[PDB]
DNA sequence: GCTAGATACATAACCGACTA
DNA sequence: TAGTCGGTTATGTATCTAGC
């Protein structure tokens, strides 16, 4: 369901995208990988041949799409100047930069971008232990400057989370290992609105 | 009390350094003749490897190679 | 004559690092006679043994050891007309000692025992 | 009692004290003596100097030697023990300071040092001061600020300038000295002074048994063939540094990885095994020379078995020369006419025993020179020292037989007052100047150089010439016609050629707005800050909590190396870092860095790094990525990325912490409660909006009944897990 | 109302254990 | 033997308790 613009017929990666359906269609971005995800292409040798192409493409693309990737192929043996100039242009024109060294990698990038349209971020979160004590001592660590030792101290002192939310600021402060700073942080974390007013 | 580093001038420091070095050059060592060591049977029964470490002899190029290692 | 000697303590040999302080400007070491040498270690007998004690009870317990008596806190001692000042430094070199007159191994303490002496009034 | 100067050292010291310069000694000719002479010269509280490249053992030795000498205001070592707020005081006291390099770069850049009161610097091992080093950075900073103190550089090792990588003029410019002083061993003054205080030396050449000769020849021929093949495959590797007689040495390993590491991205299958085979063959040569026979047999059998399992030593181990090696080893240990054994022992042990017998006979009547005198046997490594002790105590026959049986199938107190023999493991690479230390702790009448190198010969020469009236006898044990001899002679030749080239080079040499970058404090174990500062951008170190480099008021760069990037993506850190950078800074940047001594290559399944990178950049649409081959390119990119934007400032970048407020348009929620909520079980990515919008705070979330939770969440399992988590108890 | 010591942690580079 | 993962190490910096 990728609406490839028909301007890149002579591209040796269209043969490398197989795990996904792609069809031609006259759209301004080079590869339209679903809603709010576009793409462009650039082989560094071609960019060397003409230093005006990619600037014109980026200028005329517009600002419609949320994520506008620009994946490029490296072939030449001296990419440092080209990479520097591309990084500057991408920063100034609000598009990310992706490097691939061979057609298979660029095709794999295409496939991943299409297949991951609503994939959750559960892959990148840290493996969190399911042990009840470990879960509680991990949830109370998210506030700054509070470590596992006083976490367990408060655990033994209070036991349940209910009255931990119920107990007041000074009552929190009385416990050992927890001074004014930790008490303020914990009280404000517990008793602050979720929404910003 | 302020530390002496900021207090004392630099020229006085140089003068102190000169005094220290002029003291250093003067501690001349005593000389005695080394009592002889008994002769070694191993010698009597051509230390060119050690005496070549002075790198001051003739020591032509082929002298830096061993025959069996060809 | 004054030269660096070695003392034995049970299974260990400590290699003392003896130094001699000159007599004013004109230096000489001949006054440190051998008769003035041996009884010296008796003055420092107990200390060495104490040192050879703790080390063992550290080695059996499997952890490093610290000096507790070093250059920052030397041992000033008084004898018969001479001063004594003894430290205990680390060496960091694994020596091995064999007594040739009995060709038997003798362990060396892994600490250098530097003592300095000087004549008095 | 200042240290007396040898006859040839007064001229050297006067030359160096007149003008700044670089002093190059012959190997082993007492560089520590000169360094210590200057240290004792500069121990006053009205002048502070800094010493740069020193190991802890050398520092402690110098400090204690000065203490025994009867000096006041000993030098200090500056480490993590003395914290920043307390460091300034020890800088203003004066005297010699042994500070490390991280501490010094930080203190120079943050101006926590009396940089206008520094009087000079002493550099040890000046051949290590190449551009792109921490010490080069320290020198650059000091000279930029002070421009009045002195810089004196010392070095042994005139060979290290002989390699095609480092240049003497380039280093002399890196050190800001501009004057070269050369003091080789064949210099007229040093040789004249040393030839009057020669030690009595006898050198023994011991001949190896015929089977040892056979094994050595087989090994050498195998190695020669392998080197020929490796050279033939790759025609660039034709420079003379990789000849045969240069490939039997210890320093050969490094040089091979100099030529082959860059080209190891495209290297073949075979030439990844010939290099290994070189490694094992050099190891076999060392093993044959140093240790006994049953160990050699065990090592060969281990090689055979490993090749039987994995097939690793295919390029040899089946030729006729390898079979000669095998039959020779088994003829050295076994004898098959139900078994019988021979167990010969290499001649070095017997020669050492004969030497010890002569020494003992001498000591029996030795009374003329006072007492008996002690013996020091210097070996090559701890294994050889232990082997020598076992041999001497047990004897030859019991030692060999017990080693075979193990490896294969079967008075309370007093003065010693007797001569002692002390075995010392030389370890020539680690710290060459350790023999001298031992030579001072236990003064030997006889020294037995069991395994000899050039530096130790020079050190014994100096130790003898330092005491005019006390003699010593040096035995010099070596194998005739072996690799030991060849390595020694090549070292001699290389040293002589290096010094001649240095002298010729010197002889031909006589004829001729402001922008900043707030940098984290954890980033100074790296080359990037130095490369940034070289261009003309000043650095302001500070302990940031978000990001690494702050190029502008709204740009936060986080630097990640390739291995670091993969690990961070796998762990879970990069997600949190990205969320913080996007929360507090408008234009966050992630900079992925590569290593120049490695290919410029980043090398469906969730395990694939590209998949994680795509997911990360899909979730954070405003994140920007930069790719840079090496820090040299990265610094230039950093300069080009701030061409007109305003500069940043500390004391506000340091103030961007958890308690501060987020961007005006980044999130409609309080970061604290929002982060706390997402961690407790029962709330996922999608449902959190509902519990956040239907409820006010965590306290109200605590008071709700399970029916309303099921209502809002829409899932029964999530609601019940929440209700269990919130209202459970520790004792339950 | 004001100051010294000690616990916990953060972080990047480096070395060893595993392992294929 | 070489790639990869995890532990160790050197410097800094809040933060609390005890003592002033
Ligand atoms: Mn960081
Ligand atoms: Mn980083």
């Amino acid at each position: 369901s990728i609406i490839v613009s028909p301007r890149q017929r002579g591209n040796p990666v269209l043969k490398f995208v197989r795990n996904v359906p792609w069809e031609f269609g006259d759209v301004i971005p080079d590869y339209v990988l679903g809603q709010s995800t576009c793409a462009l292409f650039l082989s560094l040798r071609y960019h060397n041949l003409h230093p005006d192409y990619i600037h014109g493409r980026l200028q005329s693309l517009g600002k419609n799409f949320a994520l506008r990737v620009l994946l490029v192929q490296v072939d030449v043996k001296d990419p440092q100047q080209a990479l520097k100039e591309l990084a500057k242009m991408c920063i100034l024109a609000d598009c990310t930069l992706i490097l691939a060294w061979s057609p298979e990698e660029a095709g794999r990038y295409l496939e991943t971008y299409k297949a991951y349209e609503q994939k959750p971020a559960d892959l990148l979160m840290e493996k969190l232990e399911q042990d009840f004590v470990s879960r509680v001592t991990e949830c109370l660590t998210t506030v700054k400057s509070v470590n596992k030792t006083d976490s367990q101290t408060l655990l033994t002192t209070f036991g349940s989370l209910e009255q931990l939310i119920a107990a007041s600021r000074e009552d929190l402060a009385l416990c050992p290992g927890l001074g004014p700073q930790k008490a303020r942080r914990l009280f404000d974390v517990l008793h602050e609105p979720f929404l910003k007013v | 009390s302020p530390p002496l580093l900021l207090v004392q001038d630099s020229e006085t420091t140089g003068r102190q350094i000169e005094d220290r070095v002029a003291l250093l050059l003067s501690e001349e060592v005593e000389l005695s003749s080394t009592p002889p060591l008994p002769a070694s049977r191993i010698l009597k029964e051509q230390s060119f490897l050690w005496e070549g470490s002075a790198l001051t002899g003739a020591w032509a190029m082929e002298d830096f190679y061993t025959a069996r290692l060809v | 004559a004054s030269k660096k000697f070695a003392v034995k303590c049970g299974n260990f040999a400590v290699l003392v690092d003896l130094h001699i302080l000159p007599q004013g400007s004109n230096k000489d070491t001949s006054w440190f006679s051998e008769q003035k040498k041996e009884e010296v270690c008796l003055l420092l007998k107990e200390t060495i043994d104490s040192r050879v004690q703790e080390y063992l009870e550290v080695r059996k317990q499997h952890r490093p050891s610290n000096a507790e008596f070093t250059r920052s806190n030397p041992l000033s001692l008084k004898g018969y007309g001479f001063q004594i000042t003894a430290y205990f430094l680390k060496r960091g070199i694994r020596l091995r000692c064999i007594r040739s007159t009995q060709n038997a191994e003798l362990c060396v303490f892994p600490d250098r025992f530097v003592v300095c002496v000087s004549q008095l009034a | 009692a200042m240290a007396p100067l040898l006859e040839y050292e007064r001229q050297l010291v006067l030359e160096l004290l007149d003008t700044d310069g670089l002093v190059v000694c012959a190997r082993g000719l007492g560089a520590d003596r000169l360094l210590y002479h200057f240290l004792q010269l500069h121990c006053h509280p009205a002048c502070l100097v800094l010493v740069l490249n020193t190991q802890p053992a050398e520092e402690e030795y110098f400090i204690n030697q000065l203490k025994i000498e009867g000096v006041e205001h000993l030098p200090r070592r500056v480490t993590n023990e003395i914290t920043s707020n307390s460091r300034y005081e020890v800088y203003t006291q004066g005297g010699v300071i042994f500070a490390t390099s991280r501490i010094l770069v930080v203190d120079f850049l943050t101006d926590r040092i009396p940089s206008d009161l520094i009087t000079g610097i002493l550099v040890y091992r000046a051949h290590r001061i190449i551009e792109s080093c921490q010490e080069a950075f320290i020198l650059r900073l000091f000279r930029q600020k002070n421009k009045r103190g002195f810089i004196k550089a010392f070095t042994d090792n005139a060979v290290a300038f002989d390699t095609g990588f480092c240049h003497v003029e380039r280093v002399m410019r890196n050190l800001f000295v501009r004057k070269l002083y050369l003091w080789p061993r064949f210099h007229v003054a040093v040789n004249s002074f040393l030839e009057q205080h020669k030690p009595e030396v006898v050198e023994i050449h011991v001949s190896m048994t015929p089977t040892m000769l056979a094994i050595q020849t087989a090994i050498l021929d195998i190695l020669n063939a392998c080197l020929k093949e490796l050279k033939c495959h790759n025609p660039s590797l034709e420079v003379e540094d990789l000849s045969l007689e240069n490939a039997i040495g210890k320093p050969f390993d490094k040089t091979i990885r100099h030529y082959l590491d860059p080209l190891w991205h495209q290297l073949g299958a075979k030439t990844k095994s010939l290099v290994q085979d070189l490694k094992i063959l050099r190891t076999l040569l060392q093993y044959l020379s140093q240790y006994d026979c049953v160990t050699f047999l065990n090592l060969l059998e281990s090689l055979r078995a490993t090749e039987k399992a994995f097939g690793q030593n295919s390029g040899w181990l089946f030729l006729d020369s390898s079979t000669s090696m095998f039959i020779n080893a088994r003829a050295r240990v076994y004898h098959l006419p139900k078994k019988e054994l021979v167990l010969e022992s290499n001649p070095k042990w017997e020669a050492l025993t004969e030497v010890l017998k002569e020494i003992e006979a001498e000591n029996k009547e030795s009374e003329a020179l006072g007492g008996p005198g002690q013996v020091l046997i210097c070996a090559s490594d701890d294994r050889t020292c232990s082997q020598l002790r076992d041999y001497i105590t047990l004897g030859a026959e019991a030692f060999l037989l017990r080693l075979y049986r193990k490896t294969f199938e079967k008075a309370a107190f007093g003065i010693l007052k007797e001569p002692l023999t002390i075995i010392h493991p030389l370890l020539g690479c680690s710290d060459p100047y350790a023999l001298t230390r031992v030579l001072h702790e236990v003064e030997p009448r006889y020294v037995v150089l069991y395994d000899a190198e050039l530096t130790f010969v020079r050190q014994l020469e100096i130790y003898r010439a330092s005491r005019p009236g006390k003699p010593l006898r040096v035995y010099f044990l070596i194998y005739g016609g072996s690799t030991e001899e060849q390595r020694y002679l090549t070292a001699l030749r290389k040293e002589k050629e290096a010094f001649e080239k240095l002298i010729r080079e010197k002889a031909s040499m006589v004829v001729p707005t402001q922008q900043s970058i707030v940098v984290d404090m954890r980033e100074f174990r790296s080359e990037l800050p130095s490369l940034i500062h070289r261009r003309g951008i000043d650095i302001e170190p500070v302990t940031l909590e978000v990001g690494d480099y702050i190029l502008t008021p709204e740009m936060c760069v986080e630097r990640k190396s390739i291995s670091d990037l993969i690990g961070s993506l796998n762990n879970g850190r990069l997600y949190s870092q990205c969320i913080s950078m996007s929360r507090y800074y408008k234009r966050p940047v992630l900079l992925i860095e590569f290593d120049p001594s490695k290919p410029f290559s980043l090398t469906i399944s969730s395990n694939d790094i590209s998949s994680k990178l795509t997911l990360l950049t899909l979730h954070f649409p405003r994140l920007r990525i930069l790719w840079c081959p090496s820090p040299h390119a990265t610094a230039e990119l950093f300069e080009e990325l701030k061409q007109s934007k305003p500069q940043p400032d500390a004391a506000t970048a340091l103030a961007i912490t958890a308690d501060s407020e987020t961007l005006p348009e980044s999130e409609k929620y309080n970061p604290g409660p929002q982060d706390f909520l997402l961690k407790m079980p029962g709330v996922n990515a999608k449902n959190c909006r509902s519990l956040m919008h239907h409820v006010k705070n965590i306290a109200e979330l605590a008071a709700l009944s399970q029916d309303e939770l099921t209502s809002i969440l829409g899932n029964a399992a999530n609601a019940k897990q929440l209700y269990d988590f919130i209202h459970t108890s520790f004792a339950e």
